């Protein structure tokens, strides 16, 4: 029941936070809102350029990161729960404990 | 001629003997005092009605009926709240964004009036007003573009804020906590809206009061003269309605015909005796 | 599935009568309720639904009447208004949806002109119950006009003119009897001066041609159309007797 | 609690708004400018580029920067404070004090 991503791509869970939170303390927002972060997880193999070999992914797992949403993440449902599947190309950064 | 007893006697005079309507407006003209306003409609009943309202008021409601505070009435209540004036239509709530937070850790209320405000806008504010994060309101500008954006000023410098206007360099974006006015209290309900009590300077009050009797004189009369006045009602005295009562709409012209008579009657004896 | 109700708004302010009605809630857009997450609390329940090409049908709702009759108590404050009788049907329809019920009367007929005129005299009817519900009734065949002018007798004006004015409309609250009286071929004059003869509620049935209580006789004139009906004479008619002038366009 | 971009990606700050006096004859107008300098918040690794590895950007941190703004440059707010996050290849030169 448990998908790998391939190659340069990864799937993390966005975490539903009710927007923002706009701009300080504290506002709700209508429309231009929806999660713009989540936790990585699982990554897969890594980018292959030149063969010079496969240069994993940056990205560990279990991550807490920032991420672009655009046209090239798609999302898709396991069991019970809807996950997003995208390219660590669209990833932006990772929060660190 | 002064004393309301000569005043309900010129009144009566030119009403063809009806007294009540003289009485009336002897005693309109004293509850509205100088410069206030008084004029007639077609009532519902058969009996004759005088109407008073006092001080600021004007007619829209608000914008949603999730605004009601201290229902029922329909009413909402806003205790010295701050009063936001914008020239232009609210979309985005980015725009109206940061006023709003400086307001909401200011411990205050705040109340909105503008051209409109569209869905966005609303729906924000509305859920806002709900999650009681903050205690808020809106009603559009009193009247057509020249006209609301004339009394835009009135109502600002009654409660000492300044116009927010795109046609200057002052952008919605950029505004700050002294941009607003403030009011002791407001009350808004589906039909109108009061601004009670406003901080405004009494030098500004009689300063734009002064300034529009120079539009007192302008060359256009009825109308003008008409809801000229009116606004100077609104910021100084208060504004009066004579509501006429009769059985059929033939004995409505007549009887209301006679009530504008005995009224401009009365004004002509105010101003230049009997 | 059905469409909701009314026209918008109107409908909008219906969905609150459905949802109190059926324990349900209505989703509302325009608020921190979103279209897509709702529970199945949510939703309105009830005995049973019936729905035809005409309408929709909810046999019975599961809310308690408390908040219900709360909110019929609370449509009352909405029921007086500037609409006058706009806003009263539909209202006091929702007020009857959700308490009474409604009625729809049927107008049987052969032929179309048949059909226009006993219709006609069934809303006539309509309208004269509810005048009759609302302000009372007085004793009919024009006889409470007069009996109230013969109480006046003693009415006196400021000057002569006023008086013989009051006599005019005095004498004028006998016409609607005497006309009565002469529709059937019958003597006005005699008529109405052996009622003006008799005392309380006795008065002339024109259908039996003979004398009587009327109230007795169960022929009843609702006191506001009575009222109405004087008070709008009046009204036209003393303007329309103070004509000194008249202006038209040509022939 | 600091986030740290990714590879090419830096997270910039965007600078004040108005107009200067400009040796006085510039003043506050209607046009608008927004944000054509920042300051540099935080820096990825480097660029890797066809087996060329990890270059380590050019550009340190606190450094005050221009740049311009593409769709490229992301809008985030992080620590309820508006922030930017945009490639090394959309910045720039930079400004010494
Ligand atoms: N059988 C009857 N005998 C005497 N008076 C009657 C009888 N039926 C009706 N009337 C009187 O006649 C009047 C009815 O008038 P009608 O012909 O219905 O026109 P409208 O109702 O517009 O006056 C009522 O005031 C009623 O009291």
């Amino acid at each position: 029941m448990n998908i790998r991503p391939l190659h340069d791509r990864v799937i993390v869970k966005r975490k539903e936070v009710e927007t923002k939170s706009a701009g300080g303390i504290v506002l709700t927002g209508s429309a231009a809102a929806k999660s713009t972060r989540g936790e990585v997880l699982a990554v897969g193999n890594g980018r292959i350029l030149e063969n010079g070999e496969v240069k994993p992914l940056d990205v560990k797992v279990g991550d807490i990161v920032i991420f672009n949403d655009g046209y090239g993440v798609k999302s898709e449902k396991i069991d019970n729960e809807e996950v997003l599947i995208m390219s660590e190309s669209d990833i932006l950064a990772i929060v660190e404990a | 001629c002064s004393d309301s007893k000569a005043i309900a006697q010129v009144g009566t005079i030119s009403a063809n003997s009806d007294e009540t309507v003289g009485k009336l407006i002897a005693e309109a003209m004293d509850k509205v005092g100088k410069e206030g306003v008084i004029t007639v409609e077609d009532g519902t009943g058969l009996q004759d009605e005088l109407d008073v309202v006092e001080g600021m008021q004007f007619d829209r409601g608000y914008l949603s009926p999730y605004f009601i505070n201290k229902p029922e009435t329909g009413a909402v209540e806003l205790e010295s709240p701050f009063i936001l004036l914008a020239d232009k239509k609210i979309s985005n709530i980015r725009e109206m964004l940061p006023v709003l937070e400086a307001v909401a850790k200011a411990g205050k209320p705040l109340l909105i009036i503008a051209e409109d405000v569209e869905g966005e806008a609303l729906a924000t504010l509305v859920v806002n007003t709900m999650r009681g994060i903050v205690k808020v309101a809106a009603v559009k500008a009193p009247g057509f573009g020249d006209r609301r954006k004339a009394m835009l000023q009135d109502i600002a410098t009654l409660t000492g804020g300044t116009v927010i206007s795109e046609e200057i360099g002052m952008e919605l974006e950029k505004a700050t906590l002294e941009d607003l006015g403030q009011a002791k209290r407001v009350v808004i309900n589906k039909d109108t809206t009061t601004i009670i009590d406003g901080v405004g300077e009494e030098a500004a009050i009689q300063g734009r009061v002064a300034q529009i009797r120079q539009q007192i004189e302008e060359a256009t009369s009825d109308y003008d003269r008409e809801k000229l006045q009116e606004r100077v009602a609104k910021l100084a005295g208060g504004v009066a309605v004579i509501k006429v009562g009769a059985a059929t709409e033939v004995e409505m012209k007549e009887k209301k015909a006679r009530v504008e008579d005995a009224l401009h009657a009365t004004r002509a004896a105010v101003e230049e005796g009997v | 599935a059905v469409k909701a109700p009314g026209f918008g708004d109107r409908r909008k302010a219906m969905l609150q009568d459905i949802a109190t009605l059926t324990g349900g809630t209505v989703i509302s857009e325009e608020i921190g309720m979103e279209l897509e997450k709702a529970t199945l609390e949510d939703l309105g329940q009830a005995k049973r639904v019936v729905i035809n090409k005409d309408t929709t049908t909810i046999i019975d709702g599961v809310g308690e009447e408390a908040a219900i009759q709360g909110r019929v108590a609370q449509i009352r404050q909405q029921i007086e208004e500037a609409t006058s009788d706009y806003d009263r049907e539909k209202l006091q329809e929702r007020v009857a949806k959700l308490a009474g019920g409604v009625a729809v009367i049927k107008v049987g007929a052969a032929t179309e002109v048949e059909m226009k005129e006993k219709k006609a005299r069934v809303e006539d009817a309509l309208h004269a119950t509810r005048a009759a519900v609302e302000e009372g009734v007085v004793a009919g065949g024009g006889v409470a006009l007069i009996r109230v002018a013969s109480k006046l007798a003693d009415l006196r004006g400021q000057n002569e003119d006023q008086n013989v004015g009051i006599k005019v409309a005095l004498r004028a609250m006998e016409a609607p009897l005497r006309q009565i009286v002469l529709n059937c071929g019958e003597e006005p004059s005699v008529v109405a001066n052996t009622v003006k003869g008799g005392d309380g509620n006795y008065g002339y049935n024109a259908a039996t041609e003979e004398y009587g209580n009327m109230i007795d006789m169960g022929i009843l004139d609702p006191t506001k159309v009575t009222r109405s009906a004087l008070q709008y004479a009046a009204s036209v008619a003393g303007l329309m007797i103070t004509t000194e002038c008249m202006v038209t366009d040509l022939p």
